[PDB]
DNA sequence: ATCAATATCCACCTGCAGATACTACCAAAAGTGTATTTGGAAACTGCTCCATCAAAAGGCATGTTCAGCTGATTCAGCTGAACATGCCTTTTGATGGAGCAGTTTCCAAATACACTTTTGGTAGTATCTGCAGGTGGATATTGAT
DNA sequence: ATCAATATCCACCTGCAGATACTACCAAAAGTGTATTTGGAAACTGCTCCATCAAAAGGCATGTTCAGCTGAATCAGCTGAACATGCCTTTTGATGGAGCAGTTTCCAAATACACTTTTGGTAGTATCTGCAGGTGGATATTGAT
């Protein structure tokens, strides 16, 4: 019983995500919508951590490769180092 | 013989290391012998600020060891302190309850 | 403690409240 | 046999969800979905426990705020169900696209 | 075995000053390593710009000040300035 | 006597405005403005000509921008004519105010 | 000397038909009549922010004279870079 | 036998300024022979795509001399300088003429 | 007369290269000079900070090429490492 | 109203995960003593910014008028909220080895210096020219009918 | 689908503003080509901590029944657009006055630097305990009637 890795992040999950930001009711085309803004997210984050890691001649993706990622992506995490 | 750049700046915070991580980060070619106690009272100020509010927050949950959610609360519940850090992350701090008021049922 | 800490703190104004 | 109102679980679980800090994607799905985007970017990858928790409380983070922004568009509109056009006008006006 | 330096001393110090009876979660602290990390980054950055724009081999007290004036909110700005001055005024009175 | 309806010249100005890159300011009311803005955080200054004019630029490409996100605001809520809560919805997302 | 002339309301020369242009060039067709109101005062917040910065910039210099580059400094702090001016 | 290091790589952009300001700028303690000759040619690359484009915009426009306008009209235009520069206001550019849909009149 | 110095002389001969009856205003010219100072800093500073992550002391055209990714979206980072790997290696091999 | 189903709240309990505390070892801050670098203080420019004023387009203010937009009202149909089950997916906890990072070693590369040479800025001068701003006249658009 | 008011288009036709292009020219900067320094890639290796993989556990897919939300249609009130009319204030382009940026030269503080002496902060470790569950029973909330 096989599927997409993306559809892994569930409308339940995405439900409490919402409950989370105050939304009473929700639309069935927004789970469609929100993993493509998700994705996109990620998309967007790991490349710039994976290029971290490359520069550093390593084959593991470190918090840092994140965290300094995030930073440039203006997204400044906190409590994972840096 | 020997005391602190700190202890005798009267502060927490080690004017010391403040000093090597300027040199080290390529800000200047020199360093002025204030700005790392400047900027070590500042950093001290701004933690007691933060640890201050969170503490506030800590008591209000019936707790004594603060956690993340208590410097969220406090950060966010601070017009400046939520300014400064507009644009910052606190991991495991959640949200403030907030449900717009039209959300809310008629009786 | 011993810290110039700030007399009064005010919330945001949210917009919506 | 005692059936709740549409919206009055929603409100529950806004209660709830707004009071706790534990993310609410599954870990395992996630940590798929990690590993899947980044293969494309290089193979043969091994990622920190932290990193991909890092990933995880930055997205989660992210997509509470969109939808923050998200339902103050749905409710502009005068509705009261955050749509597609919602997410969308949210992400225009932040400037991530269009 | 390498040393792993952080600010968490600091931040316990202060906490103990500022609530005697508090404590502070590993988690907690980690989050103010990221804060002071940042503001640190933040002001030495300003700092070094306006040492810069002003052809200046030295980041003193001075630019420390200013950059602080430009990045901390109104009151935050002031009680930092205070905070700041007292702390160089003191070490200034140190034979 | 020939009257346009009303949105006709609207577009006609849309149209004009969009075609150009004048400052849409008078430069000595917003010169004036500056000076009084200055005065109160410090007396006895003075001003290259060139810093009121990159003001004036950054100004008014601002404006412009606001009234672009506003625009979509109004819109979005089936309107065509932007209102206050327009540009407040707008700097709200832009997270230039909580 | 012949001190300074007082410097009062200056925000209402940025008069209603400055402000219509101002969203004519946003795209906007029609415009409520509290929308001048409104944008005076997200202008005034906006120079400011800005002015603010650009002065403190001034001072640090030890200047009486706000430079195009004390603006743009100003403007690149604030995210609102601008070309044109230098740097 | 003076080469310059711009003619020793092939660029119009000068290397010697490059290098020069990557070390007035304290972004290192040190800097590579390559770096000024590679970060020379990006930014002649990038001055290079925006003035063929700008140059296109200028005889669409019936004109000889580029303006800032035809650098607007440039930027805007291409998805990709548009991202790289979104933060970036031109002084005397304008905006893309762009009505929305909904406000144009009939049925 | 204190010799103020530019990016001019070269923009102008990229324009002559690739529209070779084309000129540009000196506002047009100011807006380029912007353009190439802005593109500087954000390559310098990401290469920088690289480094600085990295506990290196030396910027390479190996920072400055990962800058180049980072902060270039897809074509132009593509295009942008090629001519600036040709202009390196180039460099190199002649000498 | 009443009546019950279910949610929510507070008090007390208690095992251990996750704090606080303690110790010896050493990297890194402080102390001393020369070794350089700088950032006002004084003393002059010229640059340019303030000021003030005269004349004239040019845009601003105000009042009238009604087109059509906003927003209140009503209503039907569809679309999301709710909910009862078990199975399938995740979560938990227990081993093999990738690869991070620890570290020393020596050379290719980068700095430091002080020469020599050439570039790029500017001031000055002229020298040319693209285009802004204007003016008809032919052509397009809009709104009445 | 005709017509007329009025906006827009485009091709001419100027006079500079602003561009281009000389100088000659020099001053600062870039380059040259040894003298000295050292940072980082290289190779080795140990020991985390990361990937995998098999029992323990609740979360999620599912389809049904309908509450109430969204958006469509309609309409009336009144807000905002258009525009005509009157004229204030901005634009423009001078002139004179000086305030103040911007330079360039002595240095006496101020900070870097090289070397030594000291100890504060880190990493194991070794205890201590805050509080996240869990239970029991009272009360509030919600929705049926
Ligand atoms: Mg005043």
């Amino acid at each position: 019983v096989l599927r997409d890795n993306i559809q892994g992040i569930t409308k339940p999950a995405i439900r409490r995500l919402a409950r989370r930001g105050g939304v009473k009711r929700i639309s069935g085309l927004i789970y469609e919508e929100t993993r493509g803004v998700l994705k996109v997210f990620l998309e967007n984050v790991i490349r710039d951590a994976v290029t971290y890691t490359e520069h550093a001649k390593r084959k593991t993706v470190t918090a840092m490769d994140v965290v300094y990622a995030l930073k440039r992506q203006g997204r400044t995490l906190y409590g994972f180092g840096g | 013989k020997a005391k602190t750049r700190s202890s005798r700046a009267g502060l927490q915070f080690p004017v010391g290391r403040v000093h090597r991580l300027l040199r080290k980060g390529n800000y200047s070619e020199r360093v002025g012998a204030g700005a790392p106690v400047y900027l070590a009272a500042v950093l001290e100020y701004l933690t007691a600020e933060i640890l201050e509010l969170a503490g506030n927050a800590a008591r209000d949950n019936k707790k004594t060891r603060i956690i993340p959610r208590h410097l969220q609360l406090a950060i966010r519940n601070d017009e400046e302190l939520n300014k400064l850090l507009g644009r910052v992350t606190i991991a495991q701090g959640g949200v403030l309850p907030n449900i717009q008021a039209v959300l809310l049922p008629k009786k | 403690g011993g810290y110039n800490l700030r007399p009064r703190t005010y919330q945001p104004q949210r917009y919506g409240g | 046999p005692h059936r709740y109102r549409p919206g009055t679980v929603a409100l529950r679980e806004i209660r709830r969800y707004q009071k706790s800090t534990e993310l609410l994607i599954r870990k395992l799905p996630f940590q798929r979905l990690v590993r899947e985007i980044a293969q494309d970017f290089k193979t043969d990858l091994r990622f920190q426990s932290s990193a991909v928790m890092a990933l995880q409380e930055a997205c989660e983070a992210y997509l509470v705020g969109l939808f923050e922004d998200t339902n103050l568009c749905a409710i502009h509109a005068k509705r009261v169900t955050i749509m597609p056009k919602d997410i969308q006008l949210a992400r225009r006006i932040r400037g991530e696209r269009a | 075995r390498s040393r792993k330096e952080s600010y968490s001393v600091y931040v316990y110090k202060v906490l103990k000053q500022v609530h005697p009876d508090t404590g502070i979660s590993s988690k907690a602290m980690g989050i103010m390593n990221s804060f002071v990390n940042d503001i640190f980054e933040r002001i030495a950055g300003e700092a070094s710009r306006l040492a810069h724009y002003n052809k200046r081999s030295t980041i003193t007290s001075r630019e420390i000040q200013t950059a602080v004036r430009l990045l901390l909110p109104g009151e935050l700005a002031k009680h930092a300035v205070s905070e700041g001055t007292k702390a160089v005024t003191k070490y200034t009175s140190a034979k």
